[PDB]
């Protein structure tokens, strides 16, 4: 008997005692119902708990235990602060990573025009083979390929910057997955030391 | 002795987002002369150095000079048959058709240009560059998309474009000007009474103006006419005066009027509104705003000819995209649900995690069965199970969706799939579902409220699946079949003898329905009440407003119940737009429900009131299962019917293209619009050009020219806006805050980088309008690159909505929901409100000399200096009224703590809040907070001069407004709950759950009586100040 926030604080699961003038918040989802003092009161409460309730569609915890200080909040909140700044690193890098890929797409495509241009001169070098005009013509070709060299070498430099960036990225995602459940334990055992205004940590 | 001599050995001392997306790759600002590799058909790369701001006319005409030296010339046609082309930062090969464009605005990647000839002699079509510019992605990027849903949406959605464009030329050119200059009009013609009481029992002094040759001169013709008067009549009484003489009888003057009468229409002076239709001058906002502000309208007689010679025709044309199996009905498949979970890859974790597994559930928003997890296998270190679910295939509802994730011993990477094709087809085969990382601070295990579909990032945890194959292509059944089943289950209903439905009587439990009919959307409904509701469903049809609760009571995993609901909804009676909106949040996915909701809007939702709620309506597109759907065709039509909608419809999508979950859906929508909207595309593309220049300028300041004093930053600012590409780009265009306003010709004299560290720019343009004198000669607004605006955007929206709910319930609290627009990822514009200062600015201007203390009366003394005489009383009223309305709203929404630097007071004595911060009391729930606290400073101004100011007669009348206003909002709490609910889609960290929106419920105390609510308010208002608030 005695010896909204429900939907917030009941984070997951199957029994809850709120305040018919009282309300049960257990089956499926987080399902709720209530009747006045109609048929015993707090002993039919023990029945539904484990057996029957077949007068309805499907028939199918509290108090605190498990072992008072501030302590955890500096752990909790200055572990959060990292998780937070890791979301930011995570965030930047993601946007940075695609920024690169689409910058590689720039290169790859840029190149094809310069590949097509060595070959546009290839056709016009063959098609018009004094020995001065040939040497001047031979030189302008020489830039093309020593230019193209830099373009490709530039691409590569980015491509390996992307690899580090990708590995470094994945590693942030890796380290957050350790923090999450760690960070939830520390929040739960905060809300049991809440049970026992005054505050001031 | 300060830190117990304990050393910290780690301590060594050493946006969005980064440098790039500017004028060249990773560059921002390309230096004033640049080396550009030119390529030709020859194979012969010359290397013109040229000016960064130089046109492509020039670089061509001075390459067809500089070629005549280099080798293998003699084979280059008249340049008159030749075009440039290069690669851009969004890696596309872009033929450069317009050659009046400057080198810097090409947004090249490397500085080079290939030369070629024009292929596909349809340059005319290949100006959907303009479309790709507006949208912020190339159009060709759609063309090469596999998904048939997409290629269809594109081809199909032109129905609406074509149909809209014909609606514009229906009564050309009037119709075209209704499109281009639609009336700006409050939605009811009836005028509230505190407005009325400035009018000699129903009259306004106007001022009509006119320009006659030599045009030099302009002429007042001030009138005094009824408030309920139409513009056509106000045209007459204007002509009446101008015409009257001692040589015109009243017979001859009547004839002279009627003939001159038709030839004119009314403009507003100094900005581009037009009163173009039958409405009371009061129902237009400019008037009702003039009434209230204490102002004499300055209209202008414009010849119809001279307006109609602004509007060009649409010239709208279709794009190039212009050209069995029988089936198994879903209900014949004898089976249960089995979906195969195979292999993921890529998952990031060995030491600290124990094990991992693929959790899955079937969904509607809420769950239609015991979702089940699969056994754990080889945790980390790189499944193959048909997985059996507790639902008979035929019971699957039409908007049924599988939700999945990968979980630890917390989640890892979530996804969802529509169990049906956009073609009403049940999905069978193998799916590869690329997963989304969990949203920061999602503590729940699955994300069904999340977006439907795979990621478009390849480089993410993929997850392979197989969907049961039932011997044929399976479809959902046609209504023909669903109807029949309803009418069968109905008569099968009428014949047992036992208690439970979940009886053609009535009773007055009948009213214990109506009790439910009034609860708010987040008042959770009990299973008994569900069964209560479902059982009397056929009665509910006299109380339409109950439908949202009814629909949440239906069991969507019984096709029986759903078939019958489908049939109720078929000819349920329309409900109010304010309710039907609820029926397009994430809690209502079903197509028939949502269709109904759209019909309600087509029927009863004013172009005014759509404009007001357009942000919600656009965020709601995101929760739609498929690309094509009724709500999009609805909004796309309205957008093409009414430029003032389209304008914000276009910005509201564009602002979110960065966000890749919407990108395709929105881009595709934007493309529809940009093809069909007409000449506005040219005005948008000018707005868009401008904002890009501003983003790239602010970026340089924010992450390069940091430090450099203020003075160096400001020399670099003026240098740049002097440059001709900036003068070109930032000078002749429409304010996106309101395109009624025109910006022309920057006043660099008055342009500056505000003090904040995100380097907001204060921009001030001339007002090119011909009668700018009568309105404002200098339009100025703030471009802020750094902060995310869309929260501010919303609280101002909500604030605006309260102000209306007040006025039109006769309750003059004057709020100032200043103008604010998000136009990109943390980038926006904020309207300047002239003649205002922060309470802290007031404290310095009256602060006596050397620093001791300011004084509490310096505010109240500052108001006297402005408002001297009989006005003083009025200016206190204004304070007192505004100070109330803001005290209520700020408590209600729970916006961040108000302090001296974020309250502002105007010269005329109006008080108004700025930079709101987090709205729904976001992180200070770690309670029941009062964010606007009335310090002495204010209380004095409210109680005019008094000492012991808490107990004056003025202060009690102030409390009375508060009590009346708080209750006013409470009566309309539903609307706000929904407005908030529809915004769960937008990526706002203040709005991830319904239990976020919770706060607004405690705040208004809907669970209590209104007696208890008031007294909740009084208590909390008492708790904040200690003194006052007991009655
Ligand atoms: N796995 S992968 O993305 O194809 C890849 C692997 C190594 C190098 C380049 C690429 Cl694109
Ligand atoms: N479209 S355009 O004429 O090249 C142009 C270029 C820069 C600024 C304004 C304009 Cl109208
Ligand atoms: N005048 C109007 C204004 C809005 C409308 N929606 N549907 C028909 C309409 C007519």
């Amino acid at each position: 008997l005695q010896d909204e926030e429900v939907n917030e604080k009941l984070r997951d699961t199957t029994f809850l005692v709120r305040d018919g003038d009282y309300t049960l918040t257990l089956g499926g989802n987080n399902k709720l119902i209530k009747i006045f003092h109609r048929d015993s009161v707090v002993e039919l409460i023990n029945h539904y708990r484990n057996e029957s309730l077949a007068q309805y569609n499907p028939k199918l915890s509290k108090y605190q235990q498990d072992q008072k200080l501030h302590e955890y909040n500096t752990q909790f909140q200055e572990k959060s602060r990292e998780y937070d700044r890791l979301y930011e690193e995570y965030t930047r890098t993601s946007q940075e990573i695609q920024m690169k890929r689409t910058a590689i797409e720039a290169f790859n495509e840029t190149i094809k025009i310069f590949e097509e241009q060595c070959q546009t001169q290839e056709r016009y070098s063959k098609e018009y083979i004094n020995e001065k005009e040939i040497q001047r013509i031979m030189h302008n070709y020489d830039k093309l390929k020593s230019r193209i060299s830099e373009i490709i070498d530039s691409r590569r430099r980015l491509e390996e910057d992307l690899k580090k960036q990708a590995a470094e990225y994945r590693e942030i995602d890796k380290r957050m997955n350790s923090i999450k459940p760690d960070l939830i334990q520390l929040r739960k055992t905060r809300d049991q030391y809440l049970m026992w205004k005054l505050n001031e940590w | 002795s300060y830190y117990h001599h304990h050393h910290h050995h780690d301590y060594d001392i050493p946006m969005p987002p980064r440098p790039s997306s500017g004028e060249l790759w990773g560059i921002h600002l390309m230096p004033p002369r640049i080396l550009v590799e030119c390529l030709l058909p020859n194979g012969m790369i010359v290397t013109l150095e040229c000016l960064r701001e130089a046109t492509l006319i020039t670089i061509k005409h001075e390459l067809f000079k500089e070629a005549r030296k280099y080798p293998l010339h003699q084979l280059l046609q008249d340049e008159s048959s030749y075009i440039f082309v290069s690669v851009t930062q969004e890696a596309e090969r872009e033929e450069f058709f317009d050659e009046t464009r400057r080198l810097c605005d090409l947004r090249l990647f490397q500085p080079f240009l290939k030369v070629i000839e024009p292929v596909g002699n349809r340059e005319e079509k290949i100006l959907n560059r303009e479309i790709g510019f507006a949208i912020g992605m190339p159009v060709c990027e759609f063309d090469m998309v596999k998904d048939p849903e997409v290629q269809d949406f594109r081809r199909n959605i032109l129905n609406v474009c074509k149909e809209a464009v014909d609606l514009r030329d229906l009564n050309s050119p009037h119709s075209r000007a209704m499109y281009v200059y639609p009336p700006n009009v409050e939605s009811s013609p009836e005028l509230p009474k505190h407005i009325y009481n400035k009018l000699d029992k129903g009259q306004i002094i106007v001022v009509i103006w006119v320009i006659v040759s030599p045009n030099n001169d302009k002429q007042k013709y001030t009138l005094k006419i009824n408030h309920d008067c139409v513009p056509e009549q106000v045209i007459a009484e204007a002509i009446r005066k101008k015409t009257r003489s001692m040589l015109l009888s009243s017979e001859q003057l009547k004839l002279c009027v009627l003939e001159y009468q038709g030839k004119y229409i009314l403009k507003v002076c100094g900005c581009d509104e037009y009163f173009l239709e039958k409405y009371p001058l009061s129902q237009y906002k400019y008037i009702r705003s003039c009434i209230m502000l204490g102002r004499m309208p300055n209209l202008m007689l414009m010849a119809k000819e001279s307006l109609y010679s602004q509007l060009p025709m649409d010239c709208f044309t279709m794009p190039s995209y212009s050209r069995e199996t029988s089936t198994k009905s879903l209900w014949v498949i004898n089976s249960a649900l089995r979906i195969k979970i195979l292999c993921a890859t890529y998952v990031n974790v060995i030491r600290d995690i124990d094990k991992i597994y693929v959790r899955t559930g079937i969904y509607h928003g809420g769950e239609p069965l015991c979702d089940n997890v699969n056994t754990q296998r080889v945790p980390c270190s790189n499944w193959n199970e048909w997985l059996n679910y507790d639902i008979y295939i035929p019971d699957l509802p039409r908007a049924a969706r599988l939700c999945l994730s990968i979980c630890s011993v917390c989640p890892l990477a979530w996804g969802n799939i529509n169990l049906f094709d956009y073609t009403d087809t049940l999905v069978s085969g193998k799916m590869a579902l690329n997963l989304w990382p969990v949203p920061h601070g999602l503590e729940d295990l699955l994300n069904p409220i999340g977006v439907t579909g795979s990621n478009p990032n390849k480089e993410t945890p993929c997850l392979e699946l197989e969907f049961d194959w039932f011997s044929s292509v399976v479809k959902f059944p046609d209504m023909s079949v669903i109807e029949e089943h309803a009418n069968w289950s109905v008569s099968r209903e009428a014949g047992f003898s036992y208690s439970h439905a979940g009886n053609e009587l009535r009773e007055n439990d009948k009213e214990q329905l109506k009790a439910i009919s009034t609860r708010d959307p987040l008042s959770e409904i009990t299973e008994q009440e569900k069964d209560f509701l479902w059982s009397h469903r056929h009665y509910c049809v006299t109380i339409p407003e109950i439908l949202p609760k009814l629909l949440l009571s239906v069991k969507w995993n019984s096709r029986d119940e759903v078939a019958q609901m489908y049939c109720l909804v078929k000819d349920w009676p329309p409900i109010k737009p304010e309710q039907a909106m609820e029926l397009l949040d994430c809690n209502y996915p079903d197509p028939m429900v949502r269709g109904f909701a759209v019909r309600c809007l087509e029927k009863y939702l004013t172009d005014d009131k759509l404009s007001q709620y357009l942000i919600q309506l656009v965020q709601v597109l995101k929760y739609e299962q498929y690309l094509d759907n009724l709500l999009v065709r609805f909004l796309l039509k309205k957008a093409l019917t009414n430029q003032r909608i389209g304008h914000f419809f276009f910005w509201h999508l564009k602002s979110e293209m960065h966000n890749k979950t919407v990108s395709q859906r929105f881009g595709l929508l934007l493309e529809s619009y940009c093809r069909a909207c007409g000449m506005y595309l040219k005005h948008l593309n000018r707005q868009v050009e401008a904002m890009e220049k501003l983003i790239n300028l602010t970026d340089i300041l924010k992450q390069e020219k940091k430090d450099e004093t203020q003075k160096v930053q400001m020399k670099f600012l003026v240098e740049q806006m002097r440059r001709p590409d900036f003068m070109d780009a930032l000078q002749g265009f429409l304010s996106p805050l309101n395109p009624a306003h025109q910006l022309g010709n920057l006043r660099l004299e008055e342009c500056r980088i505000m003090s904040s560290a995100k380097r907001p720019l204060w921009l001030n343009w001339e007002n090119p309008d011909i009668m700018s004198e009568l309105l404002f000669q200098n339009n100025e607004i703030i471009f802020k690159n750094g902060d995310d605006l869309r929260q501010d955007m919303l609280t101002l929206q909500i604030i605006r909505i309260m102000e209306n709910i007040w006025q039109n319930q006769g309750l003059d609290l004057r709020m100032l929901p200043y103008g604010c627009l998000s136009i990109g990822d943390c980038v926006g514009l904020i309207e300047v409100v002239r003649n205002s200062h922060t309470i802290m600015q007031i404290q310095c201007k009256g602060g006596l000399k050397g620093a001791l203390q300011f004084n509490s009366h310096t505010l109240h003394q500052w108001l006297k200096d402005k408002n001297k005489g009989e006005i003083y009383d009025a200016a206190i009223d204004l304070f007192t009224r505004s100070c109330a309305g803001y005290c209520v709203a700020t408590f209600i929404l729970g916006i961040g703590d108000r302090h001296n630097s974020n309250i502002m007071v105007k010269d005329d004595g109006q008080l108004f809040h700025i930079d709101f911060g987090h709205f729904l009391d976001h992180k200070k729930k770690k309670r029941e907070r009062v964010p606007f606290v009335l310090t002495q400073d204010f209380l004095i101004v409210i109680s005019k001069g008094a000492q012991e100011c808490t107990k004056t007669r003025e202060f009690e009348r102030f409390q009375e407004m508060c009590y009346k206003a708080y209750l006013a909002i409470r009566q309309h709490a539903n609307l706000f709950i929904n407005l908030f609910s529809m915004m769960l889609g937008s990526g706002m960290p203040e709005l991830q759950s319904f239990d976020d929106i919770a706060y607004i419920r405690k705040t208004l105390a809907l669970d209590k009586t209104e007696q208890e609510a008031l007294e909740y308010f009084m208590k909390q208002m008492n708790d904040a100040h200690h003194g006052g608030w007991t009655t």
